[PDB]
């Protein structure tokens, strides 16, 4: 719960990313020049009111104020969003300098600031994208073993949504064996774009290949999770960190908002929004109003604010 | 580089330096005057206020000097001795610092290579060409290049002076047969302010070969 | 002794720092992590010739 700050880059010259600071030295730490790579950068609110007065009296930079006392990164995207007027925002950088410890938004990409260089752009779409993440075992499946599409209108569906751009990541839970026989039964990989497995778990992290089921081109389902809360509990969140990751090695840099679809709400972890699936023993083809929500959920932003 | 900026405080230590000798009595670039017997006295005077930023920036916790001190400069290699270009002395209370100008001006001049040799930020338009698009003051990298050298030869002066001054005449000729007490030394009283001192940025060996 | 610096009477200073920042800009880009070397060879070679 806290009071914010943050700056506005006046030029440009590397738009949408945006750096989180623990000091208004911190500028020191990133010396000259650097600055211009960040188009905002947000520092927790001045507890001596000189520092927000000299802050004021600097012209040299665009600034605003404004409190934030919901600790959460989509909440603080959509305040941002607001300040700023912009649908999209950038990677948060971080330094050996340790970032200020506001680890409440510890599930999430952090760029080394040095790899602002290796930022390229992407073809992968004309339009800023949507994505939409999914996974297998028990998520818009039928719930019988040998699962039917639900609809072959959702199985066109998939092809329409790229009319919108939207992008297509089911991250099965399930191992890649099911996936395996899944992909020669139905070519929803034909219809889809990213497929991912074996996230079922979590794995005590302590500092202490499938290409030839048909000579296909897939990813290693490397062993990537970390323990990253080590807490008593027992939950698996469809994880930014490794998404984004995906992401950026499909060159994909920028997104208008990402949704989760599944059956498990726990995994949520403020996912712009949540498709709780219902899940289903018969083909219901209740895709229609599922389809409706999320195209509401897209215009929310036609207004030029989520709401 | 996580040291980068520090790089660049000491940038700003010699520029700070270098700025206060620019402007007090700065006459003329250094090589004019040096090419010339022209008042010597100038000459020492500067080097004593060289002297009195080292004895502020090493030991800037009392800025209180005793700035009364004798001062000779020579023109005689018969009087020169090698790797000591600067040498203190006392007679019979008459302390007194003593130079050669021809040995200092001859090392002078030899400033003259270019860095135009290793690696640095990649070409690209990030570089450059993002420029391109959108969005007396007299200074060049010899003359800083000249500067920091006289200040670094300045600085085995004035580490001998303080131990002279602490120790005595025999542990004067004692430190002068044998430097070892510099040899790999930044454990210090505070006072010292042993890592503003240059030593600690630059490291060097001979290799014997053939 | 042509000079006594018992004739100093001063602890020269200045702090014109934001002129002095200036100055440094257009000195920032030297890259002196290299050039640094100059001074020592030039000093060894020096004392090398005074020893000869």
């Amino acid at each position: 719960q806290s009071k914010w700050i943050c700056l506005r880059l006046n030029d440009a010259i590397i738009k949408r990313h945006v750096l989180v600071l623990s000091e208004y030295a911190d500028l020191k730490y990133l010396g000259f020049e650097k600055y211009k790579f960040f188009e905002y950068v947000i520092f927790q609110f001045c507890n001596d009111p000189q520092l927000c007065k000299i802050i004021e009296n600097n012209y040299n930079y665009c600034m605003q104020i404004f409190k934030a006392p919901a600790d959460d990164m989509r909440d603080i995207r959509h305040n941002i969003k607001r300040a700023f007027k912009t649908p999209v925002l950038g990677h948060m950088c971080v330094l050996s300098n340790k970032p200020p410890m506001y680890s409440f938004l510890k599930e999430w990409f952090l760029l080394p600031h040095y790899k602002v260089v290796s930022l390229k752009s992407e073809s992968l779409t004309w339009g800023f994208p949507h994505v939409v993440v999914f996974d297998l075992d028990s998520t818009l499946i039928t719930e019988e073993e040998q699962v039917e599409i639900r609809d072959p209108f959702v199985y066109d569906s998939l092809q329409e949504l790229h009319e919108m751009g939207c992008v297509l990541v089911l991250w099965s839970y399930g191992s890649r064996d099911h996936v395996a026989h899944s992909m020669r039964d139905v070519d929803l990989e034909g219809y889809f774009d990213i497929i991912i497995s074996e996230g079922s778990t979590v794995q005590e992290e302590r500092s202490d290949i499938v290409d030839y089921n048909l000579k296909k081109r897939f990813i290693e389902n490397k062993f990537v999770f970390d323990i990253h809360n080590h807490r008593s509990d027992n939950n698996i969140p469809k994880s930014p960190k490794i998404v984004i990751k995906y992401l950026s090695d499909k060159n994909v840099n920028f997104f208008k908002s990402i949704t989760l679809v599944d059956d498990l709400p726990t995994n949520n972890y403020a996912y712009d929004f949540y498709v709780k699936v219902k899940r289903c023993p018969t083909p219901v083809q209740d895709w229609e109003h599922y389809h409706n929500e999320i195209i509401q959920n897209i215009m929310d932003y036609e207004q030029y604010f989520i709401k | 580089s996580l040291e980068s900026y520090e790089t660049l405080k000491i940038k700003l230590a010699l520029s700070k330096y270098m700025a206060m000798l620019s402007t007090l009595e700065m006459t003329q670039p250094l090589l004019e005057i040096f090419r010339n017997k022209a008042d010597t006295r100038q000459i020492a005077a500067v080097v004593f206020s060289t002297l009195a930023f080292i004895h502020n920036r090493f030991h800037p916790l009392v800025t209180n000097f005793t700035n009364k001190m004798e001062f000779v400069v020579t023109e005689t290699n018969d009087t020169s001795i090698p790797g000591e270009p600067i040498l203190f002395t006392e007679n019979e209370g008459v302390l007194l610092c003593s130079v050669d100008r021809p040995s200092i001006v001859k090392m002078l001049s030899r400033e003259f290579d270019t860095e135009a040799l290793v690696n640095f930020e990649n070409d690209n338009c990030n570089v450059r060409i993002a420029k391109t698009f959108g969005a007396d003051f007299s200074i060049t990298e010899v003359e800083a290049t000249q500067y920091l050298t006289l200040l670094l030869t300045v600085e085995h002066a004035y580490l001998h002076y303080y131990i002279f001054k602490n120790y005595g005449v025999f542990e004067y000729c004692k430190s002068l047969t044998d430097h070892s007490l510099f040899t790999n030394k930044l454990r210090s009283t505070m006072s010292t302010k042993t890592s503003n001192l240059l030593l600690s940025k630059f490291k060097f060996t001979i290799e014997d070969f053939d | 002794p042509q000079q006594y610096i018992n004739s100093g009477t001063e602890i020269p200073f200045c702090d014109d720092a934001e002129f002095l920042n200036r100055l440094l800009k257009h000195i920032d880009p030297y890259p002196l992590s290299r050039m640094y070397y100059n001074a020592a060879n030039t000093m060894f070679y020096t004392t090398m010739e005074n020893y000869a």
